[PDB]
């Protein structure tokens, strides 16, 4: 039984969610405590596809591993520290490309 | 009389000798056939015998310490605790874990 | 010799019965590999029992090191295990030094030294960061020498230099400070690598 | 050499007609004086008796590694690799 | 197959084999300049010399066979004697061109003066400086930058097809050019720059453009003509300035 | 029309007078940074007092190696800053890093987070050197307001 | 060794006693802080103010970079990538053609000052000592384009510099 991780396969699926309910509390406390920035509403679903892009579950080796990188990442609001509105904004802003098209990224000249 | 550490060397005799002849009594109870017993008994043996054989004088503590008994106190108060520590964790008696994939050179 | 050496051996013999002694008490819990080159002892352990070792070394009679000083880990993809923690210990009273190293991936999660030494934890922080080797029942694994908003492990080879988030522009918003742009200045890849081996007795059979 | 736009200093082009240089426009470009190689075969060539000749700028104490080079070609000028400086008999 | 022990350790070889060409499979280089890939095995400069285990005298891995299971050491004092020492032969009439010569890092014998040869002193006075050889497009050719060995006078005769370099002289006058004014032929005469282990022959197109520090070597295939597969190509930032001919088994005999 | 013209230069002579810089302790910059409150070479009262607070200061001096941890940190100690402000980058860690550059912390050349008025490009910036990074500054204020 | 910082009370009886407490109670010891001081404010100053007055260097000081070249005209760079290599900061860039006929030396050859910690690793790795190192201090620019050095052309207006250099490189060569 090696490596032990944290849990099992069935158990770590649950470990996710009880790390989701005090990531999905945090989003109306980091308006009003940090900065205005954009919504509360908007936020909420910035929450939703970051966890949709790391969706595959095969090993309990790689979700445990989330589970402790999503307690620094995500506990940088919990016991309150600074980030000045630079860090913590995961979306882009300044970043406008999203180019999928062979007929679109082609035009652009890419790789 | 002030010690280097922060701990205050306290005029006592024979309280060095308690300490090592606890430790030989706990080496005697899983451990007979690991050398982990009788390599110890004999740094122990060799130390209690000048103890018994030094009348209070600094000499004593010149004795493989020359920090005073104070310092030499230390070395025996946490011994008793990597003792209990060795015997509940099996890894002097038992030698049967895997071993690491062949590479080493740089 | 006059300039040719530097130090000649003495104390090699002296210091090659420490890599017997511990050897002594024999066990495959701990032991497995023990080389002594250049005035010093190398040991690497075996993952499972870390722990055990540390109180080892630490108030015993024999070899009373106790300080456990600095801690490095090593970075390297050649093995099927990445990469390797070591530690350098040094002793105040008997005047040594010794080293500790593991042999595991560590992917998966390592026994920590927090229980045994009390600045270890700070230096178990800098492997979480640099590498992403998780110590169990760790009290507050902090970051150190990573950004607040940063993905991936900033000192793995397997990742260029120059990082995948590093350029920040102030740009045309008011106060943020901008993190998606990637590109920057050209790194000339040095593709140099000599002709004929320089040493004799390092050269491995295939 | 110069036409229309700044000078040109050891071979170099600085656009044409005016396309992607814009910004040495405000502040003049520079120029090095005498960078045309026009130095080089300024200086007179010295003579030889010997087969081959060793080469120096001023001894050991200015820059120039020792470089011999042969004069029997007759036809070649014999210059060294760091000077300019032409050997004849 | 007789086995015979090279370095205590025994390796197989075939009764008819080069002790250079038998300490390969053991994973032992030694010093060289004549090669043992495809060109002819010829003396002419006696740095592979390598003392046996009962010799008085030491002997060349070039022409030396291995015949008798015989030990030979390559990391023996004796040996160490002679590389430290041929080394100073060599460079003793070596006109000294390093920063201004084409190749430098490249330099076969650059990089063995500094792995084998000896490093604290050299004691020379007067080198002798040799005329310019004349070369048409491809290769210029700088005689005294040459070490007058055997690698390219071979490579005419055989590999090319028509001779052209040979010996001029007796001493240290002779000269490996082709004496009579005279230029080379095509066909397959430009990997001549590519066999050449000295800064002498270095192609006109790539002399004094970049070093072989900087540079980035990558594999790809060659477009022009049919056949001839896997060169590298140097990208030495953005533009791509120099091209060599990399091994192959089957598909091009070390030649582009 | 002439005594309009002479007022803007007594304004722009307050600032050719004197200049508080702030004591950025960022890295090896900062220790010569010091070496100006050093006697031998010396701006004390002669153009710079050392006070600290960036709401007080007229003159930021990036003093060495800035960081992604480091880029939010010192963009609003520039915005904490009076309007008439001046940022004199010394250094080649405030140029675009000394080594680093290609490196995956450091972010490159000030400019990128803070712009720049007066560059200083010496690594240990000796105090020689470092003191054209103040009278410069007073040379460069030259005209200001015209209507 | 041993230098011990603990004095293990210097106060014993009567007169130890009551000086040790005549200190404490006043000042004393503080009024004699205060005279350390006051013949600091008699001593003249050791201050050198900078646009007239110049402070002390060596013969061997490393600034802001400028090639050389020969006596009688010439480049003296030969164009190696050498200089490029021992470059920690990799600040210098070098590209090279053949000048026209013959002589084959430079064509790019830009140091950044973006970079560069200032070594004098290309002042010592140099063969033909082209990079010489002045004592300059005098540089200050708008925007980083006039900060970093174009392809030879300042850095061959170094001539203003090389008058210097060639005093300096007189200490350089049987090195001090
Ligand atoms: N209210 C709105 O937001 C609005 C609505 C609809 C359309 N727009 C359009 O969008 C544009 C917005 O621009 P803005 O008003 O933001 O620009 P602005 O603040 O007026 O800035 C223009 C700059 O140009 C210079 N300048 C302009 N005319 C000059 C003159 N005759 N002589 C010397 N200097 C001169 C000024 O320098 P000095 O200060 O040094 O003189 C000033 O700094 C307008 O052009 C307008 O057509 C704006
Ligand atoms: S042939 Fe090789 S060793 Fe000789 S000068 Fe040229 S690069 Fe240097
Ligand atoms: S040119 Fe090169 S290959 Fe030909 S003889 Fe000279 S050193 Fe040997
Ligand atoms: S430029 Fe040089 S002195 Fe200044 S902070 Fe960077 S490394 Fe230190
Ligand atoms: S500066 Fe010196 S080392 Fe650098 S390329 Fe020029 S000659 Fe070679
Ligand atoms: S002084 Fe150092 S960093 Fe600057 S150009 Fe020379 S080698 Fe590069
Ligand atoms: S390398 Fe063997 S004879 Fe030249
Ligand atoms: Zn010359």
């Amino acid at each position: 039984v090696k490596p032990i991780f944290s849990r099992d396969m069935n158990e770590a699926k649950r470990r996710v969610r009880e790390l989701y309910r005090a990531w999905y509390r945090e989003v109306p406390n980091t308006v009003h405590l940090f900065q205005l920035d954009i919504s509360v509403k908007q936020g909420r679903d910035k929450v939703r596809e970051m966890f949709k892009k790391n969706a595959h579950i095969t090993d309990p080796r790689v979700v445990d591993l989330l589970v402790i990188k999503g307690k620094m990442e995500l506990e940088e609001t919990i016991k309150v520290w600074k980030q000045r509105t630079h860090v913590m904004r995961f979306f882009h802003e300044t970043e406008a490309p999203r180019p999928k098209d062979f007929l679109s990224k082609f035009y652009v000249g890419h790789d | 009389t002030g010690l280097v550490g922060l701990a205050v060397c306290e005029t006592p005799h024979e309280r060095l000798k308690i300490l090592y002849t606890k430790i030989l009594d706990v080496l005697g109870h899983i451990p007979k056939n690991a050398a982990y017993r009788k390599y110890t008994e004999q740094i122990t043996n060799e130390k209690l015998s000048m103890v018994k054989a030094e009348p209070d004088v600094k000499k004593l503590e010149e004795r493989l310490q020359g920090g005073q008994i104070e310092e030499v106190i230390l070395q025996a108060e946490n011994e008793l605790s990597l003792a209990r520590k060795m015997i509940q964790w099996k890894p002097w008696e038992p030698l049967v874990e895997e071993p690491p994939a062949s590479q080493w050179k740089w | 010799r006059p300039t040719v050496r530097p130090r000649n051996d003495v104390a090699h013999k002296q210091l090659s019965a420490f890599g017997e002694y511990v050897a002594e008490i024999l066990p495959k819990y701990v032991q497995q590999v023990q080389v002594s080159c250049f005035n010093e002892l190398e040991i690497c352990i075996h993952p499972d029992g870390v722990i055990p070792v540390l109180t080892f070394l630490r108030d015993h009679s024999n070899a009373q090191f106790k300080s456990l000083a600095d801690l490095t880990a090593v970075d390297i993809p050649t093995r099927q295990n990445r990469f390797e923690i070591v530690y350098n210990l040094l002793s105040l009273r008997f005047n040594s030094r010794i080293r500790v190293k593991t042999y595991t991936d560590e992917l998966t999660p390592i026994e920590s030294s927090v229980p045994v030494y009390k600045a270890a934890n700070w230096y178990e922080r800098e492997i979480w960061d640099m590498f992403g080797v998780f110590f169990a029942n760790h009290p507050d694994l902090r970051r150190i020498l990573t950004d607040y908003g940063f993905e991936g492990h900033p000192f793995r080879k397997d990742f260029p230099l120059s990082g995948y988030v590093e350029l920040r522009y102030d740009d045309e918003v008011k106060r943020v400070v901008a993190e998606p742009v990637e590109l920057a200045q050209e790194f000339r890849k040095f593709d140099l690598n000599s002709p004929w081996e320089a040493f004799p007795a390092y050269r491995q059979p295939p | 050499x110069x036409x229309x736009x700044x000078x040109x200093x050891x071979x170099x082009x600085x656009x044409x007609x005016x396309x992607x240089x814009x910004x040495x426009x405000x502040x003049x470009x520079x120029x090095x004086x005498x960078x045309x190689x026009x130095x080089x075969x300024x200086x007179x060539x010295x003579x030889x008796x010997x087969x081959x000749x060793x080469c120096d700028g001023g001894g050991g104490a200015l820059g120039h590694p020792r470089v011999y080079i042969n004069l029997d070609k007759e036809t070649k000028t014999g210059t060294c690799g760091y000077c300019g400086l032409q050997f004849r008999q | 197959l007789i086995e015979v022990f090279v370095d205590g350790q025994s390796v197989m070889v075939e009764p008819g084999t080069t002790v250079l060409q038998a300490c390969e499979k053991v994973g032992m280089q030694i010093p060289r300049f004549c090669y043992h890939e495809r060109l002819s095995v010829a003396g002419n400069c006696r740095m592979c010399l390598v003392e046996i285990e009962k010799a008085p005298k030491v002997v060349a891995a070039c022409a030396m066979p291995v015949m008798k299971g015989w030990n030979i050491l390559t990391n023996s004092e004796k040996t160490k004697k002679a590389r430290e020492g041929v080394m100073e032969f060599l460079l003793a009439n070596h006109p000294l061109d390093c920063p201004i010569c084409d190749q430098g890092g490249e330099c076969d014998l650059q990089d063995q003066s500094m792995m084998f040869g000896s490093d604290r002193s050299r004691f020379l006075e007067g080198k002798r400086a040799v005329e310019d050889k004349n070369i048409g497009p491809l290769v210029k050719t700088i005689m005294t930058r040459c070490i007058q060995c055997t690698r390219c006078i071979r490579f005419a005769s055989e590999i090319a097809g028509v001779d052209d370099l040979g010996t001029t002289g007796r001493g240290n006058d002779m000269q490996v050019g082709t004496y009579i004014e005279k230029m080379f032929m095509s066909e397959l005469s430009g990997n001549i720059i590519d066999i050449c282990p000295v800064g002498a022959l270095t192609x006109x197109x790539x002399x004094x453009x970049x070093x072989x520090x900087x540079x980035x070597x990558x594999x790809x295939x060659x477009x022009x003509x049919x056949x001839x597969x896997x060169x590298x190509x140097x990208x030495x930032x953005x533009x791509x300035x120099x091209x060599x001919x990399x091994x192959x088994x089957x598909x091009x005999x070390x030649x582009x | 029309e002439y005594v309009v013209a002479k007022l803007d230069d007594l304004i722009n002579w307050a600032r050719r007078s004197s200049l508080w810089p702030m004591t950025f302790g960022l890295a090896c910059c900062a220790v010569e940074m010091m070496h100006m409150a050093a006697p031998r070479y010396d701006m004390d009262r002669f153009g710079v007092v050392f006070r600290a607070s960036p709401r007080q200061s007229d003159v930021m001096i990036v003093a060495g190696t800035l960081t992604n941890k480091m880029a939010p940190a010192l963009r609003k100690v520039y915005d904490q800053m009076p309007e008439p402000r001046y940022v004199v980058s010394m250094g080649s860690c405030a140029n675009g890093g000394g080594y680093y550059h290609y490196s995956y912390s450091v972010v490159r050349g000030c400019d990128r987070i803070v712009p720049v008025d007066i560059y200083v490009p010496g690594c240990p910036p000796t105090a020689e050197a470092l003191l054209y990074g103040i009278l410069q500054l007073q040379k460069k204020i030259k005209r200001e307001k015209r209507l | 060794t041993y230098k011990y910082v603990n004095l293990r009370e210097p106060s014993m009886d009567m007169k130890s006693v009551t000086d040790r407490a005549a200190q404490t109670l006043l000042w004393t010891e503080l009024i004699r802080g205060l005279g350390m001081t006051l013949s600091y404010l008699f001593r003249e100053p050791a201050t050198i103010n900078y646009p007239f007055e110049k402070g002390p260097l060596s013969p061997r000081f490393r600034g802001e970079h400028a090639l050389r070249r020969y006596p009688s005209g010439e480049e003296r760079c030969i164009a190696c990538k050498l200089c490029e290599a021992v470059c920690p900061a990799q600040a210098i860039t070098i590209e090279a053609e053949p000048r026209a006929d013959g002589s084959r030396r430079t064509t790019r050859y830009d140091i950044d000052m973006t970079k560069c910690i200032y070594c004098g690793f290309c002042q010592e790795a140099c063969p033909v000592d082209a990079i010489v190192e002045g004592p300059n201090f005098e540089f200050s620019t708008e925007t980083h384009e006039e900060l970093l050095y174009n392809k030879e052309k300042l850095l061959n207006n170094g001539d203003k510099w090389e008058a210097e250099i060639a005093a300096n490189i007189q200490a350089d060569y049987l090195y001090r």
